[PDB]
């Protein structure tokens, strides 16, 4: 046998906020922060004032590589302000 | 003959220890006999314990007794996830420029260890676990975690595998080692769905993962503070509220009482496991009174039904994620010590339309059994 544990290039989110749901797709070299940019785009509220929530972890950044989160390939978050 | 490497369950509340030898994966009991042992550490005036010894002290020395190790191993002391943990253990936790160490007092002395340094203690016992199994030096591991941990997480935990003198071979995901205990990487049936439902004793974590010629997760759900620790506080809280309607007097803010409590409640849960109805006995538990009484299985499933229940929704939210229907899941794995209880495994199997469910291997036993082969695969 041989066993690979494959981390998927593309990441599928369904970000959820208040009645609205924006999905969103990225490369798994992107950061939490270009998550918050793509959400501004669709929500026209500023990164700075949303709390983007659903990690496991409570030290996630903007600054944070997707792919060092060893994320699933369909993703569940959501949005606070 | 050359060493045999082997695989580490480091679980949140229990570790367990497997070795691939002679074509079989053989789970190693301790010393006690126990295929499973506490993932716990204790310090007293005169010595360090580890497993069950520390568990078995924990209400005598609740100070020093350590736990939970793995809700901190990898984390920032500013987590407020670590901050919300930290109310609930009776450690003092300290910052030490943002990482936290746990702070005991240690033969008459104020000391202070990292998350890492205190699992590589229970890595050691691991490690000497199947030690004198084999009968010689073990150095070669592979460590198990969830498969949400993140860099960090992985790195710290392989610390404590190097830090207690292992070569860490690999560090793979906990839902991973499960279906490779399974043979779910050999089917030989082309690529499928797999649904692991991991219910232990802090933690509840689903994960649905597709498994096609060895390669291996589509979504994950769950929850990170539900697990057989709740399920021995609902039957702490109904002796509490029995010993108020036999004796007048209310338990709930001695510590000592309600920790001693605990582990007779845990051990009865157990038992309820295999019969109908179990017994309960602690002497001098308040004000020198004796409790001894019993409970029946359904009185149990009856004090914890909203909390079995509410395990369905994170698989139905695991299963919206990877947009595939229950039927669509071709292995069901159930495993974590918590789902040895049979009306855990009637609702799942109900809800999976009465299939039937992968549960041949002791649940407590698969991750350490898939580490275990994995570790082989790779010497
Ligand atoms: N026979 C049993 N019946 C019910 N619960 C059990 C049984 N055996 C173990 N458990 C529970 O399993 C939980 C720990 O599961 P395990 O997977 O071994 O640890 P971890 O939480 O570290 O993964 C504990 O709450 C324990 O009480
Ligand atoms: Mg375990």
């Amino acid at each position: 046998r041989q066993i690979v544990e494959r981390q998927p290039r593309m990441l599928d989110f369904r970000v959820e906020y208040r009645d609205r749901n924006v999905d969103v797709v990225l490369e798994d070299t992107c950061t939490v922060g270009e998550i918050k940019q793509i959400l501004e785009n669709e929500l026209q509220i500023p990164v700075s004032k949303m709390l983007l929530k659903g990690w496991k972890t409570g030290d996630v950044e903007d600054s944070t590589v997707l792919k060092s989160l060893h994320l699933p390939k369909n993703n569940s978050l959501y949005v606070l302000t | 003959a050359k060493a045999a490497a082997i695989g580490i369950d480091l679980g949140t509340t229990y570790s367990c220890v497997g070795v691939f030898q002679h074509g079989k994966v053989e789970i190693i009991a301790n010393d006690q006999g126990n295929r499973t042992t506490p993932s716990y550490v204790a310090f007293t005036d005169t010595e360090r314990l580890i497993g069950d010894a520390a568990k078995n002290q924990v209400a005598l020395n609740p100070q020093n007794t350590v736990f939970d190790a793995k809700r901190l191993i990898g984390r920032k002391f500013g987590d407020p996830v670590v901050q919300s943990d930290m109310k609930h253990w009776p450690f003092q936790v300290i910052n030490d420029g943002d990482k936290p160490k746990v702070q005991v007092s240690y033969k008459g002395e104020t000391k202070a260890f990292y998350p890492e340094e205190i699992s590589s203690m229970v890595l050691t016992k691991m490690k000497e676990i199947a030690e004198a199994y084999l009968g010689y030096p073990v150095t070669n591991a592979v460590i198990t975690v969830p498969a949400y941990f993140n860099d960090s997480q992985r790195q710290a935990t392989k610390d404590a595998g190097v830090i207690a003198g292992l070569n860490v071979l690999r560090i793979i995901n906990e839902p991973t080692a499960a279906a490779i205990a399974y043979g779910l990487d050999r089917t030989g049936k082309g690529e499928r769905n797999v649904l692991i439902f991991d219910l232990g004793g802090g933690t509840f974590d689903v994960s649905i993962l597709t498994i096609d010629d060895g390669i291996f997760v589509k979504a994950t759900a769950g929850d990170t503070h539900l697990g057989g620790e709740d399920f021995d506080n609902r039957l702490v809280n109904h002796f509490v509220e029995e010993f108020k309607r036999k004796h007048k007097k209310d338990i709930s803010q001695n510590k000592r009482a309600v920790r001693r409590l605990r582990t007779a409640c845990e051990r009865a849960k157990r038992t309820l496991s295999s019969s109908t109805q179990a017994s309960l006995e602690i002497d001098s538990l308040f004000e020198g009174i004796d409790f001894y009484t019993s409970i029946t299985r359904a009185r149990f499933e009856e004090l914890c039904s909203d909390l079995f229940r509410s395990t369905l929704e994170p698989v139905e939210k695991a299963l919206r994620d990877a947009k595939l229907d229950k039927a669509q899941i071709h292995d069901l794995v159930l495993v974590g010590g918590s789902t040895r209880i049979p009306k855990v495994q009637k609702l799942l199997q109900d809800f999976f339309n009465g299939r039937d469910l992968n549960k041949s291997i002791n649940p407590d036993e698969a991750v350490a059994y898939g580490a275990a082969v994995q570790a082989a695969i790779l010497m």
